[PDB]
RNA sequence: UCGACCGAGUGGCUUGCUACCUCGAUGUCGGUUCCCUCCAUCCUGCCCGUGCAGAAGCGGGCAAGGGUGAGGUUGUUCGCC
RNA sequence: GCUGGUUCCAAUCGAAACAUGUCGAAGCAUGACCUCCGCCGAGGUAGUCUGUGAGGUAGAGCGACCGAUUGGUGUCCUCCUGUCAAACUCCAAACUUACAGACGCUGUUUGACGCGGGGAUUCCGGUGCGCGGGGUAAGCCUGUGUACCAGGAGGGGAACAACCCAGAGAUAGGUUAAGGUCCCCAAGUGUGGAUUAAGUGUAAUCCUCUGAAGGUGGUCUCGAGCCCUAGACAGCCGGGAGGUGAGCUUAGAAGCAGCUACCCUCUAAGAAAAGCGUAACAGCUUACCGGCCGAGGUUUGAGGCGCCCAAAAUGAUCGGGACUCAAAUCCACCACCGAGACCUGUCCGUACCACUCAUACUGGUAAUCGAGUAGAUUGGC
């Protein structure tokens, strides 16, 4: 199952939106890959990474 | 991602391991292609090259895989075949093939035999100023040609002015 | 420090905003205040005589009685009680 | 020729004073007004800035071989009389000591040169230039970071959408 | 091939700084003899470039296995020959 | 006034390594600070809040003074433009501080706050953190506020005065803290993701754990623009024509020595030529067009981890073994191990309370008692 979620993360300039999908089965678990994923490849502490929408 | 190489018409196939075999008319060639999570499959008619990793490292190497074996299909059909020509300036070389390994005499004027020893199936055929190096594995040949190539070489002396050695004329295509 | 002096450091404390230069206005040279008043210890720049070592501005005393037309105000410094005679030039009453 | 690694934090207190300090060295600074001057920075399309990414110190000798190598490469590819202007904005006021000529005793440096204060952050060079010349000096600039201390960021203020596209 | 200015470093062989260790003493400099080591390589091996025709070089890379000696002045280390 | 030594047990309190004077700086006196005794008799103020006051450091700014410090113009000349300050200030904190009230805590049999007297010890200090001043720097010199070592155990940290937890009577059962849970080694080869291939790393702090400027189509992620099935990007094939060898220059200047111009036709398209090349023409490409092929391409911004930069002396290391979808790193999460801390039974000491001639008994209270060098006080062998 494929769910998409966008949302934000602080930049450099000004703040940056992303979409992303994940093969979570729930919108919960979808939001924490994001969280997980974001963590990892950005280096992002997870109140930084704010998200707005899952799908 | 998965690649697909339709075998072409009178050639076989064979997948053992991480080995392939590959048989034609003008031979059979074996390869080992080893790379983490790459299967490389024999289904019917059809080779398969796939993985379930799409990073750049992975998908270098399938890339590879494919040219890797089309050029299999390739040799055991139609062949690999490089041409190279011989050059001298003042001392004339004499260059033979003798058992195994092709032999190069009077270089520079040298007393001293330069010999190589050829790679695998490779065939070497010598006609006056011209040789060509044949075979149906093209990692075999390609080097063979090479061996000849870099068995003439120098390093102490300008190469502008003595220029005499073997050469690589014709390379292989498709 | 690299002087000792009563001014050593004063500079600040000594010194008027540029507006509150000149002359200072009389009615507060001639308040009057009675023994137990807590007064505001603080040195009016424009102001010559009537004060007290620069180390007590910002004390806050209890006046005990006149000398003259100087006051008599108890303060305790550090832990040492000490008795400053200051005219009402430099008082302001607390509250 | 002593390393900047004496001269480049921002460890001391502000020295400017010059009522209070004699015998300061005269700067090594040329010019801080470079191409045309009586042109206004305002009439052309593109802005670009050579930024200093950490507080330091920098050096009237370092801040000359930075412009002048820099400057040199418009004069060279825009030619003398070239379209364009660039401003080094900071000027060395704060003076360096030094504990020459006893050891520790009386330790206080005489007076042996001048450094600029630079916020990370800050402008240091703004060149000011047409379009086609705008790939010029980023590359003017490139060679006047590597005769700084800090690493530095190049940034096109006006006009960036100009620019390649 | 040489390479200024400016900028960033590494070493711990010089010199300076510090005064942490020893003043109920850790025997000086230079030399010698005998052992081990480091590499930033002088030669030797294998290479690259050349303003590499050759020969003779110059510059650079890998590399510490072996070698790097005898004499005249000076206590000299160093250095000069 | 300098070095060395000064002999039994226990209980309470518990420093100063600083200020002033000193032929004083290896000493002393006087204060600060420690302790003991007598007196006084109801307030006290280590925290916070509020009110009434003090202040000119950080920051900031300067046509607000002052002094530094740019350039361009308009006839020394009231706009514009570039910078600063420990000994500048039109401004201006956080914060420190005087006094009062309130709450808190404390004191009135444990007498506080204070007064008087006896006895000292001490006046080589050190470290961390914050703020500093000097110095290229220092395991450097010299301040300042604070907590710690000194004189502070026990648990971590490989070891290790001052880094983390932690302040500690005896004994006993628990549960945690710091820090750990692949083995050495008590507890996970824990879970959900992702990154790294460098053994990077497995190194909080640090003389102690280095790694910099400058590089990186190594790799991962997130954007923005433009092009593309009316076929993009690349490759391969074909075509790159005529006026014409443009004019000038020149002996000849033919796309391509130089000056100037840079028109025009045939076209699907092709420069008065972008680059090699020739003595000059050959000759090879580029622009530009068509075909084959078929799905993304291209420019650019940001981020993560790694790579290069990277040379030392007896035997290489993260404490060691060794570890690679980790036993590394980042984002989360789950269960555990693990102190003398915390909880809990009994006992001991000390202080206090009740009773008493007397803790000699007996009973009671301590969340608000239990570490200690120098030293003061007191019971005992
Ligand atoms: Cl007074
Ligand atoms: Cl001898
Ligand atoms: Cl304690
Ligand atoms: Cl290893
Ligand atoms: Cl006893
Ligand atoms: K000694
Ligand atoms: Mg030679
Ligand atoms: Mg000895
Ligand atoms: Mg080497
Ligand atoms: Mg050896
Ligand atoms: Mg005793
Ligand atoms: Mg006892
Ligand atoms: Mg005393
Ligand atoms: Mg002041
Ligand atoms: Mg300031
Ligand atoms: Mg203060
Ligand atoms: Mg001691
Ligand atoms: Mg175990
Ligand atoms: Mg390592
Ligand atoms: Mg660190
Ligand atoms: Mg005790
Ligand atoms: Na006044
Ligand atoms: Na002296
Ligand atoms: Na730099
Ligand atoms: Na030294
Ligand atoms: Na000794
Ligand atoms: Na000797
Ligand atoms: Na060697
Ligand atoms: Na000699
Ligand atoms: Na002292
Ligand atoms: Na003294
Ligand atoms: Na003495
Ligand atoms: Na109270
Ligand atoms: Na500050
Ligand atoms: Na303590
Ligand atoms: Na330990
Ligand atoms: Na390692
Ligand atoms: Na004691």
């Amino acid at each position: 199952s494929t769910y998409t979620v966008r949302g934000s993360f602080p930049a450099r300039d000004g703040p940056q939106q992303f979409e992303k999908e994940v093969e979570a089965p729930n919108e919960n678990v979808a939001e924490e890959r994001v969280y997980s994923d974001f963590g990892s490849q950005h280096n992002l502490k997870r109140t930084q990474i704010t998200i707005e929408e899952v799908a | 991602p998965r690649v697909e190489l339709e075998i072409p018409e009178d050639v076989d196939a064979e997948q053992d391991h991480l080995d392939i075999t590959v048989e034609g008319d003008n031979g059979s060639v074996t390869r080992r292609l080893w790379y983490p999570d790459i299967d490389v499959s024999v289904d019917g008619d059809t080779v398969v090259i796939e993985s379930d990793e799409d990073n750049a490292k992975t998908m270098s190497t399938i890339g590879t895989f494919q040219s890797h074996i089309e050029n299999m299909f390739h040799g055991v059909t139609e062949g690999w075949e490089y041409g190279m020509e011989v050059f001298y300036s003042h001392f004339p070389m004499q260059v033979n093939v003798e058992g195994d390994e092709v032999v190069i005499e009077n270089f520079l004027g040298e007393k001293a035999p330069r010999r190589t020893t050829i790679h695998g199936d490779t065939d070497v055929e010598i006609d006056g100023e011209e040789l060509t190096v044949s075979g149906p594995d093209i990692e075999a040949v390609g080097q063979t040609a090479a061996d000849i190539e870099q068995l003439t070489r120098i390093n102490d002396k300008d190469v502008r002015v003595f220029q005499d050695g073997v050469y690589i004329t014709r390379k292989p295509n498709r | 420090p690299s002087s000792n002096g009563p001014l050593e450091g004063t500079r600040g404390k000594l010194k008027n905003k540029p507006r509150d230069r000149g002359t200072s206005p009389p009615q507060r040279a001639v308040e009057e205040f009675d023994d137990g008043e807590k007064v505001h210890l603080k040195i009016d720049p424009s102001v010559p005589n009537g004060r007290f070592h620069p180390r007590f501005d910002g004390q806050t005393g209890t006046v005990e009685g006149k000398q003259g037309d100087a006051y008599k105000v108890d303060i305790v410094d550090g832990g040492k009680e000490k008795t400053i005679i200051v005219t009402a030039a430099h008082l302001r009453r607390q509250e | 020729d002593k390393p900047a690694s004496m001269y480049r934090d921002i460890d001391k207190p502000a020295y400017t004073r010059r009522e209070y300090i004699t015998g300061i060295p005269g700067s090594k600074i040329a010019q801080h007004k470079m191409g045309r001057k009586q042109k206004d920075a305002d009439d052309y399309p593109v802005q670009i800035s050579l930024i200093v990414e950490e507080t330091v110190q920098l050096r009237h000798g370092s801040l000359e071989a930075s412009r002048l190598s820099a400057n040199r490469h418009l004069i060279k590819e825009l030619g003398e009389e070239g379209d364009y202007k660039m401003t080094l904005r900071k000027f060395p006021h704060q003076v360096l000591r030094e504990n020459k000529q006893d050891g520790m005793r009386a330790a206080f440096g005489k007076i042996v040169g001048t450094a600029a204060r630079v916020q990370a952050g800050e402008q240091l060079f703004t060149a000011y230039c047409n379009v086609e010349d705008a790939e010029h000096v980023k590359e003017a600039f490139r060679r006047a970071y590597n005769k700084i201390t800090p690493s530095c960021r190049i940034k096109v203020e006006r006009g960036e959408e100009l620019l390649i596209a």
